[PDB]
């Protein structure tokens, strides 16, 4: 405890860096999410409502590659036990793509159906 | 931009690579991402035609519409053995025209197909797009590989990218050829000299021997597996993870495609960890239903999880050596070609049966084609 060094700060810029790539694609996900509630619960005809969704598919897929491109980043990462701060913020950014990932997985159970 | 230097491409069947002779010396033309190899990767998607890295990189977004190893199918008939066997494993489809296979895309909405040599022209394309980014100079000159297996309407189709991507193909060259150029095989003084190819990487494994005398190549014999590389070792390494995964928690993460995606993908860097060190470790956090996966592997737990593919490459070299009709202690020179002979084990395995020979290894395996191809280019210019 209190053993801070200064080879773990550049573990943590690394995944600061990769925290704010993971911000950058939760902004496209969260323009997809409003674009499709709009659809759900907004004035388009019913006969017209399935190609909006549908055009949602290219983007919908873009940004889940994007995740898994970030966990492939997050994964050759290799810290010891003693880097306790590094660790446990490589495992709340890997949960927190993991959640954007499942909300990707609701928005193609939305689409093309 | 002014006139630029005739260069040399490997037109591989997965990776493709541009080199130029300048300087004394030959220079690998890094592509637009940093990268001294090139997907032979196509993609045809709603808005644009992307290739090399940007199409490899989308390939899971778009699968039915990225197309690649043009060059399994480039000058065959669409009845061909080898096209049928193909086939099955491609997510795109290939369709028969008069007897001749193309490529059935959808781009930019419509359906649209392409005959092989131009999806291979457009690869070439973007070999010779590299080449003039790199110099700042146009190029149009350049002397293009093939396989010494490859048969008159093979290196024709060939011949016919070259011509489609406004290159002017000063010489078709064999890449076994290429390879003893590269190490200056052809320039060594006395009589003639033997001299075999192990050539694994991209995908295939090519056994070649070729005599060299008074400069003239000769290929003797021909060997190997169509279908072996990398994969199919890191492959070996996943089902061991897997089965790792399964005696420690008791959990099957094989059906979940994004987990398997992720342990391939530290496979992979692992196996070229290998090449040079004696063991590799893995962090995976939240691998699958939360378990975070810590591993390591040794360099001997490789090889022993390969052992019957590393040593079955020697069968090859065997039947080539019948084939030319010569014992292994003819054998002058050794030349490994591909990104796999990197493999520690696999160079020993090759060294141990020629009884202690050095081998010529000195220059990138997955350059050393590109790199024959162009001192030919700057000889015939």
């Amino acid at each position: 405890l209190g053993s801070n060094s200064p080879q773990e700060e550049v573990e943590l810029k690394k995944l600061k860096h990769l925290e704010k790539s993971v911000e950058k694609i939760a902004d496209q996900l969260e323009e997809l999410n409003k674009e499709l509630t709009g659809i759900q619960q907004g004035f388009l005809p019913k006969d017209l409502q399935a190609e909006a969704l549908c055009k949602l598919d290219r983007r919908v897929k873009a940004t889940i590659e994007q995740f898994m491109k970030i966990l492939e980043e997050i994964d050759t990462l290799i810290l010891p036990e003693n880097f306790k701060d590094s660790r446990l913020k490589r495992k709340g950014l890997v949960k927190k793509v993991q959640a954007f990932l499942a909300e990707c997985d609701t928005v193609e159970q939305n689409i093309c159906q | 931009m002014s006139k630029g230097p005739a260069v040399g491409i490997d037109l591989g069947t997965t990776y493709s690579c541009v080199g130029v002779f300048q300087h004394g010396k030959v220079e690998i033309i890094a592509n637009d991402q940093g990268n001294r190899t090139t997907p032979s990767y196509v993609a045809f998607t709603d808005t644009e035609r992307l290739i090399g890295d940007a199409a490899k990189n989308q390939v899971a977004m778009n699968p039915t519409n990225t197309v690649f190893d043009a060059k399994r199918l480039i000058g065959r008939r669409f009845d061909d053995a080898v096209v049928q066997s193909d086939m099955k494993h491609w997510p795109f489809m290939v369709v028969n025209d008069a007897g001749r296979p193309k490529v059935q895309v959808e781009y930019k909405g419509e359906t649209k197909s392409f005959y092989p040599e131009e999806v291979s022209s457009m690869v070439l394309t973007k070999m010779k797009e590299i080449a003039e980014a790199y110099l700042g100079k146009t190029v149009t000159n350049a002397v293009v590989t093939v396989p010494a297996y490859f048969n008159d309407s093979q290196r024709q189709a060939t011949k016919d990218a070259g011509t489609i991507a406004g290159l002017n193909v000063l010489r078709i060259i064999n890449e076994p050829t290429a390879a003893a150029i590269a190490y200056g095989l052809d320039k060594k003084v006395g009589a003639e000299r033997n001299v075999l190819i192990f050539d694994l990487g991209g995908g295939t494994f090519d056994v070649s021997i070729l005599t060299i005398e008074d400069g003239i190549f000769e290929v003797k014999s021909t060997a190997g597996d169509t279908h072996l590389g990398g994969e199919d070792f890191d492959n070996r390494m996943v089902n061991h993870f897997i089965a790792e995964f399964k005696r420690k928690h008791k959990k099957d993460i094989s059906e979940n495609k994004r987990a398997v995606r992720r342990l391939r993908t530290a496979c992979e860097r692992a196996k070229r960890t290998l090449w040079s060190s004696t063991q590799a470790s893995i962090e995976i956090d939240s691998l699958y239903e939360g378990i975070d996966f810590y591993t390591s592997i040794t360099r001997a737990r490789f090889e022993e999880l390969n052992a019957d593919l590393f040593r079955g490459t020697l069968d090859p070299v065997e039947k080539a050596l019948r084939d030319a009709k010569l014992d292994k202690s003819q054998i002058h020179d050794i030349v490994l070609v591909g990104g796999s002979t990197r493999i520690p084990k696999i160079q020993k395995l090759l060294q141990d049966f020629f009884n202690g020979k050095e081998l010529n290894k000195s220059i990138n395996p997955d350059e050393a084609v590109a790199y024959g191809a162009a001192v030919q280019a700057a000889i015939l210019s």
